[PDB]
RNA sequence: UAAGGAACUCGGCAAAAUGACCCCGUAACUUCGGGAGAAGGGGUGCUCUUUAGGGUUAACGCCCAGAAGAGCCGCAGUGAAU
RNA sequence: AUGGAGAGUUUGAUCCUGGCUCAGGAUGAACGCUGGCGGCGUGCCUAAUACAUGCAAGUCGAGCGAACGGACUGAUGUUAGCGGCGGACGGGUGAGUAACACGUGGAUAACCUACCUAUAAGACUGGGAUAACUUCGGGAAACCGGAGCUAAUACCGGAUAAUAUUUUGACGCAUGGUUCAAAAGUGAAAGACGGCUGUCACUUAUAGAUGGAUCCGCGCUGCAUUAGCUAGUUGGUAAGGUAACGGCUUACCAAGGCAACGAUGCAUAGCCGACCUGAGAGGGUGAUCGGCCACACUGGAACUGAGACACGGUCCAGACUCCUACGGGAGGCAGCAGUAGGGAAUCUUCCGCAAUGGGCGAAAGCCUGACGGAGCAACGCCGCG
RNA sequence: UACCUAAUCAGAAAGCCACGGCUAACUACGUGCCAGCAGCCGCGGUAAUACGUAGGUGGCAAGCGUUAUCCGGAAUUAUUGG
């Protein structure tokens, strides 16, 4: 359950090492988000270099959360850390790799380049 | 890479490694048993020492240990005996 | 000094500061570092083409060009000859040699080279000032 | 064969079975030619440390003993 | 092992050779042990060869092994003959 | 008390968190005393082997402390309170 | 004796002092204008940047088992494999390194060494497997795992054997040395021949040669606006392990050790023979050739091996680049050419093992981008137009 | 492929820089402190051997000049040698 003022790790090589969120897109009054949902956020720790630099405002997608998700069969997938990936306003990543596991529910959101450039779909 | 000679050399290396490590493992077991029997002066010290000197010189012939290393182990064992 | 003073403090010669420093430095774009190269010539981009007034004893409008070399160094270079075809964003080859009148111009643009034409009417001294053998 | 021999002065005997021997020699200047005195400290072994600070002793080299010593004490001739 | 061989010392299409005792692992024109003699195959008619006798027989007794053409050169001086006489 | 962690609020008010002892580390700045417990790291249970120490002494024995090993057990060993 | 040139410029004019500039010789040079030839050389100095594509390390069927395959019993091949040797050489680069790295001179009574040579003694007796092959499964490749057989100079167990180790008596500090007289325990092969033996495989001892290893004196950059550096540090005592001495490592003792004769730190750098310049003294430099060192995408580690902690070997981590059926896999031009990039700037994706050298083989032979030659460039020297 | 031997043709094979003094090589024209040149001294303001061109000259020549860097000249780190 991700709301504004929540710090997330970036799971990509965009430059951003860790970021926090401002809004959850998707509706007036929308308050929370889970895997497959986009958020506006501003990086707080960047790598020296990288395409994204510290203090920028960026669109981003949640790829793993500690709250996790119910699946239609009564199966639940949970994780040990929140995480996110930056996007280029086309459901495409800004970086060239992607670190760590990803949840299968991103397949539906048509974040296919995120699902294709991933260590483990789950 | 993968020159034909190199690809074969990997197979004969692990083959030699398996034979080699088994032999020095048997040696080091004998050497430890030989010097632990000498320390408490057990009745079986002499042939255990002879078993250790036998295995030490057999491996020094296999180039498992250097010849000069065999003498240090051998000199150590018989001196304590 | 005495021999003992010389033994304790051996003679120190003066260092030679060389003219045209920007030809003695290279660049490494991978490591973002400056190197030492001692180049005969360097190639740069003209960021400004204009005319400079000379020193007080002389009086003549002298053409020059602000050139950013292969290094991250911005120098001023003379344009020998009568006519030149250089504007902004012109690739030039810059050699050593300063202009005595012009204060702040320590280099010369080589005419008849990469993206720099020679002197149109030059007939004796075509090695310098560019331009090929007429007929 | 023959191992080199040096004669120097004991400048340190604060360590057991070890003394420091100061072998002062001369080195001329390459350019000016004046001979300049320079000294070199040698760490030498002596199982029976009979050398005391101020003695001129005889030093001969040997195989490496400890991290620094490469010399043994041959002869002690001074009393100080 | 130790080989008695020839080292090229000539310019383009004008080779000159020294008879040299050297290790087999050493480069052809590189490290050597002893120079024995010379070999000039482009001289007037017969290739002029110069070989020492004391060192050449010293290295042969020490186990140095001549190459194919140093064998020929040592034979034209009878060196291989006298090496054979002392069985 | 799930997930988030000052987004509440005039203000982190209140609450939460650190806390003991031992070892290691500790900056700028200074009136040279300080800053300072600065900051920032690590350990603490139990049993056995071993064997220094000095305290009363005639000695047994009684006190109060050390060091090195080898184990054992729990989620957690200044297992609570301060 | 074989070797030493100056000139311009401060002033109204002068003599000093003093700086600046020029005339000379050079370069791995580049650029501009030109350009006939030949012979010797030289040719990525920058990004130790990234690499498409070809080749750069194989050989021995006389070590031996093949589904072997197959002239004609089958010559011959190696299809494929086991085994031996080689892959630690040769070739490349100068990133790192201010150090016993390098040069020079020594020492090792603190040291290892396959092949090669010589001398001796030998090479006895048994055993169990497994590659290959057949047949089942997996897996998208890469490959992996089951059963059933088969050899060897593959492997293993006993016999015997030294100057091998332990205990014995008869110098230069650690000692060295060769007699003694006991104890334990250390091997091996066959192949192809000729009438038992020859050749070349082997094993053990010695020596020689070769190649390595360590230690030491001296020499070897700049900065003091870098002054105090270290705590295995420095010495000792034990133990371990190393081819070998040694704080090399670990415990316990003591507080030691280096330093204005420049400890330490920072920056820079492969070193040398040698090259350029100079009358010389000196100053600058470390392209090509040769010796040494270090490195192999970055970083750790060991295995095999006489020798590697290994450029065209292995494992792991990292950064990249590629394949994937998403579970997993593959790669390393600072070898020769060559491409992209950077740069002012540096070449053919050539021929041959004909010679010399190297590996393997009894040899014929095979491999060799070493090397010998060709292609391009006035890049240089020389010679002729 | 070097290389040699026969025919044949002066035919297919020179350019670069300088010329004020250092420093070998001077005149005319154009311009008129402009255009420009320059290593230094400096030149160019209607009669420049200093700028551009033309003749001539001189230095080299399959090369000639410029730039980059080192030594010399520099006794301008002087030990030789302040």
């Amino acid at each position: 359950m991700i709301q504004q003022e929540t710090r997330l790790k970036v799971a990509d090589n965009s430059g951003a090492r860790e970021v926090l969120t401002i809004k959850v897109l998707g509706g007036s009054g929308r308050k929370t988000a889970n895997i497959g949902d986009v958020i506006v956020c501003t990086v707080k720790n960047a790598t020296p270099g990288g395409v994204v630099k510290k203090g920028d405002v960026v669109k981003a997608v949640i790829v793993r959360t500690k709250s996790g998700v119910r699946r239609n069969d009564g199966s639940y997938i949970k994780f040990d850390e929140n995480a996110c990936v930056i996007i280029r306003d086309d459901k495409g990543p800004r970086g060239t790799r992607i670190f760590g596991p990803v949840a299968r529910e991103l397949r539906e959101g048509n974040f296919m380049k995120i699902v294709s450039l991933a260590p483990e779909v789950l | 890479a993968n020159i034909k000679s190199a690809i074969k050399r990997v197979k004969t290396t692990e083959k030699a490694e398996a034979r080699n490590i088994s032999q020095k493992s048997a040696m080091r077991t004998a050497v430890k048993n030989a010097k632990t029997a000498v320390s408490n002066n057990a009745d079986n010290k002499n042939e255990l020492v002879s078993l250790a000197v036998k295995l030490v010189d057999k491996a020094a012939q296999s180039n498992l240990i250097h010849s000069n290393k065999a003498d240090r182990i051998k000199s150590q064992l018989m001196t304590a005996n | 000094p005495t021999i003992n003073q010389l033994v304790r403090k051996p003679r120190q010669s003066k260092i030679k500061k060389s003219d045209s420093p920007a030809l003695n430095k290279g660049f490494n774009s991978k490591k973002k570092k400056f190197t030492d190269l001692n180049s005969p010539q360097k190639r740069g981009v003209c960021t400004r083409v204009g005319t400079m007034t000379p020193k007080k004893p002389n009086s003549a409008l002298r053409k020059y060009a602000r050139v950013r070399l292969s290094n991250n160094i911005e120098i001023n270079a003379y344009i020998p000859g009568i006519g030149h075809n250089l504007q902004e964003h012109s690739v030039v080859l810059v050699r050593g040699g300063r202009v005595k009148d012009l204060p702040g111009v320590r280099y010369h643009i080589v005419r008849g080279a990469l993206d720099t034409s020679g002197v149109d009417g030059r007939r004796q001294g075509r090695s310098l000032y560019g331009t090929k053998k007429p007929k | 064969n023959d191992r080199k021999v040096y004669v120097g002065k004991v400048v340190s005997d604060k360590m057991d079975k070890t003394i420091t021997v100061l072998v002062e020699t001369y080195k001329t200047h390459k350019l000016y030619g004046k001979r300049v005195k320079y000294s070199k400290k040698y760490k030498t072994h002596d199982e029976n440390n009979s050398a005391k600070l101020g003695d001129i002793v005889k030093i001969q080299e040997t195989r490496p003993l400890s991290a620094t010593k490469r010399f043994r004490l041959v002869e002690i001739v001074e009393e100080s | 092992a130790v080989k008695i061989r020839l080292t090229r010392l000539g310019s383009k299409r004008n080779p000159f050779y020294r008879i040299v005792v050297a290790d087999a692992r050493s480069p052809r024109d590189g490290r050597i042990i002893e120079q024995i003699g010379t070999y000039n195959p482009t001289s007037a008619n017969a290739p002029e060869i110069k070989v020492d006798e004391a060192l050449a027989l010293k290295w042969l007794n020490d186990g140095a092994k001549p190459t194919d053409t140093v064998h020929n050169i040592l034979s034209k001086e009878g060196i291989m003959k006298k090496f054979d006489e002392q069985k």
